[PDB]
């Protein structure tokens, strides 16, 4: 909605949308001759109000006879531009140096598109709002602060991901144990034909996967192969297709799968009766525009990774406080930790029991599944849901 | 036609001038070997004055030629602030205390000239010089090393220090971040001001001020966390006037008695601020205690003191907690922002917001709601008032 243009004692050219429709009504000549030098103005730069709101008004010189030329901003409100003076000063005092240490060469238009691309990068990076830039500064500094737990869920296609995650969850029954299988370490082998449905289900459910390290994802998009245990090692959700068989030969690997069938509306995974996955994913949710839902899930998984950080780095749990260690004592003491303090119930202890192991493998050597392919599993019987 | 003042804790400023249509009076410190004379300040005030040809507008100017940075408000008349180009990041947090601190000077002096002025503005300029003299001397560092705080103490507290440590951080984060800690010594109030300043952004750190052992500071209505100590008699002064003039309410956290007092929420604070400002401009035309506790700060303070102190774990987990606080704030902003059509319809949607966003406790709603107000102003009036 906001505008950006030039000055001199009149308009030179618009840059935001190049003299667009009724979004731009007010004249630039109202802004012109009032943002120049009525004191007379070496690198002057100032900030007024002029109640739209007056904005950053870096005054520049060309010495050549055409000396008055300042470039000016404008936006909606006051504190967006006053509060962000530090990041509007040092991005126009350096973008002008293409023009300053540009056209200072030719007196003793080559860098014109440089200014008309850098300036578009300035309006594109300051396009959003005042709240969004403050939240992105705070999230930037805090993600600079923590450095271990960021890889687990650090990853606008996230809107299309989270919106299809919400359209997954409130429009598919028994998805609590599927998302439990994703968060627990059980390879969700998504099986079914009609490729694009499976791909959108894969990129929707890709948010919940705790990736191994500081590389991209363990997700696999639409593999077509018998899937012996080497694809179950390197990929934690797989997008197989039906051929009109594979369901019978795939059930031989029933210890490492959760076979979600699209053309049959069944799956095969253990029983989930816990409370963490229903608060990550409630059945009915009055949350609209699922990018908000992706912010909710990212906020919740940050707290989950904080619980896994806590369970990993407590000294009095993992170090045995005895001469000879007894796994009844340390297993019951770990279990007493995840029941009492963390407040987890009967499968969430398995979830945090897994994410802590990924966190150990990242901190110790920065290589799980590449040079240490662990693939921990369990003998819990999977039930055929219908 | 100028006066000179000399104060310990050397000045950051250069002068303070008033406009007529040039100078009428100059308030200057007694900084020995001043870098510049008076005529550049007078003629430079003539630069920043006559360039426009009701409310009170603000002007901000940075001169990289002589090396000054000018802040001024113009109402014909104009008050200006002269401070060098040696610092710019020093002033920029103090903008919202300097602007309103000079704006009420402009209101009362504007009515006082409307009844018809230098001696009625000596006592108005003389605090805001001492504020900037205080901020350079003590305020904070940005790097809060957490080795100096209540964290690392290996134990949260025996009987009452756990409840006071829960209510202090809890009531702090419920009251939009603004606090006042008062005491009779310096080391304890410094420990509570650093401990309580872990939970802020480094921009909001630079507003807040530490304690002072020797001289006399006062309350200010713009600092986030203040460490002003009590008198030798065992008392202090929190004036009812200027506490209302602060943009946010305030916790009166009191060490040595371990009580925690609060103020009403910020919609009633802005509303009663409008009541008291209007009803004090028509002349010649209260700490209500903590409502209820929370769950996130109880969980956090429960499970932090099991990690080790000196191994950089508590700061990591603390940054994770501030990360989930700010992300819950941003998804609360998004959920209000799309519940209505970004401020078209009235809100009417608190209950589903409380059950969906894991915020069924109101005392834990107030923290996320307070941060959401702090980086999106105008929510509490939209949903509560």
């Amino acid at each position: 909605f906001i505008l950006i243009s030039e000055f001199s004692d009149t308009k030179v050219f618009g840059t935001f949308d190049l003299n667009y429709f009724s979004l731009r009504i007010m004249s630039v000549d109202y802004q012109a001759s009032f943002v120049g030098h009525p004191p007379g103005s070496y690198p002057k730069l100032n900030f007024v109000e002029d109640s739209k709101e007056g904005a950053f008004a870096y005054v520049h010189h060309l010495t050549g006879f055409v000396r008055p030329f300042c470039m000016a901003y404008i936006s909606a409100d006051q504190h967006k531009i006053m509060q962000q003076f530090q990041e509007l000063s040092a991005e126009f005092s350096r973008a002008s140096e293409c023009l300053k240490t540009g056209n200072r060469k030719a007196f003793a238009t080559e860098y014109f598109t440089q200014t008309l691309a850098q300036l578009s990068h300035i309006e594109h990076m300051f396009r959003g709002d005042l709240c969004y830039l403050l939240t992105s500064q705070i999230d930037r500094a805090l993600l600079k602060q923590q450095h271990i737990t960021n890889f687990l869920f650090e990853d606008r296609h996230k809107k299309r991901a989270g919106q299809n995650a919400l359209k997954f969850i409130r429009q598919y029954p028994f998805a609590h144990p599927a998302i439990y299988s994703l968060l627990s370490g059980r390879t969700l082998v998504v099986l079914g034909e009609d490729e694009a449905i499976v791909r959108k289900l894969v990129t929707a459910l890709a948010i919940f996967v705790p990736s191994y390290g500081c590389y991209a994802k363990p997700v696999k998009h639409w593999a077509s192969s018998p899937l012996h245990i080497m694809d179950f090692q390197k990929w934690k959700l797989i997008g197989l297709q039906r051929v009109a068989g594979t369901l019978h030969a795939l059930s031989r690997y029933s210890r490492y799968t959760s076979i979600l069938d699209l053309d049959n509306k069944t799956l095969r995974c253990p029983l989930y009766r816990g409370t963490l996955v229903p608060r990550l994913a409630d059945h009915r949710t009055q949350i609209k525009r699922g990018s908000t839902y992706y912010l909710h899930v990212q906020s919740m998984l940050t707290q989950l990774c904080s619980k896994a950080f806590l369970y990993t780095f407590c000294h009095h749990l993992h170090l045995p406080t005895h001469d000879k260690e007894t796994e009844e004592l340390v297993a019951s003491r770990q279990m007493s930790f995840l029941k009492l303090t963390l407040g987890l119930v009967n499968e969430d202890v398995r979830v945090v029991q897994y994410l802590a192991e990924l966190l150990k493998l990242h901190y110790m050597q920065e290589s799980p599944g590449t040079s240490h392919p662990m693939l921990r599993f369990d003998y819990v019987p999977s039930f055929l849901y219908k | 036609a100028k006066t000179e003042i000399a104060l310990s804790g050397k000045s950051p400023l250069l002068a303070a001038t008033f406009a007529y249509w040039r100078v009428r009076h100059i308030w200057a410190p007694k900084t020995e070997q001043v870098l510049l004379s008076d005529g550049e300040i007078t003629f430079l005030a003539n630069h920043t004055l006559n360039g426009e040809i009701g409310a009170i507008d603000v002007k901000f100017f940075v001169l990289s030629e002589k090396g000054v940075i000018i802040v001024s408000l113009i109402f014909t008349y104009g008050l200006s602030i002269i401070l060098p180009q040696t610092e710019l990041s020093f002033y920029l947090p103090l903008h919202r205390v300097c602007v309103d601190r000079l704006t009420h000077i402009i209101r009362k002096g504007r009515i006082w000239m409307h009844k018809e002025i230098i001696p009625m503005l000596t006592g108005e300029v003389i605090p805001v010089m001492e504020l900037l003299s205080s901020m350079k001397s003590h305020s904070v560092p940005e790097e809060i090393d957490i080795a100096d705080t209540v964290l690392n103490d290996d134990d949260i507290g025996d009987s009452c220090h756990e409840g006071f440590l829960l209510n202090a951080i809890s009531s702090h984060l419920q009251t939009c971040g603004c606090s006042v800690v008062v005491g009779s010594s310096a080391e304890k109030v410094n420990k509570i001001v650093r401990t309580l300043c872990l939970f802020l952004t480094p921009a909001e750190r630079k507003c807040s001020r530490l304690c002072e052992a020797e001289s006399s500071f006062k309350y200010e209505s713009g600092l986030f966390v203040q460490g002003l100590l009590k008198d030798s008699t065992g008392s202090f002064v929190l004036p009812f006037r200027q506490v209302m003039y602060a943009p946010y309410p305030t916790t009166h956290i009191d060490v040595d008695v371990n009580t925690v007092k609060q103020m009403p929420p910020c919609h009633e604070h802005i509303y009663n601020q409008r009541r008291y400002m209007r009803s004090e401009l028509t002349a010649f035309w209260i700490f209500q205690d903590v409502l209820h506790r929370d769950t996130l700060v109880k969980a956090f303070l429960d499970q932090v003191f099991q990690l080790k102190p000196g191994l950089s774990l508590r700061s990591t987990f603390l940054a994770q907690f501030l990360l989930v606080l700010h992300r819950k704030a941003l998804t609360l902003i998004k959920y209000i922002e799309d519940d209505t059509q970004k401020g078209k319809k009235p809100f009417k949607s608190l209950r589903n917001l409380k059950i969906d966003l894991d915020l069924t406790a109101e005392g834990d709603l107030n923290i996320i709601m307070a941060l959401a107000e702090k980086i999106k102003p105008g929510l509490h009036s939209f949903i509560f008032g």
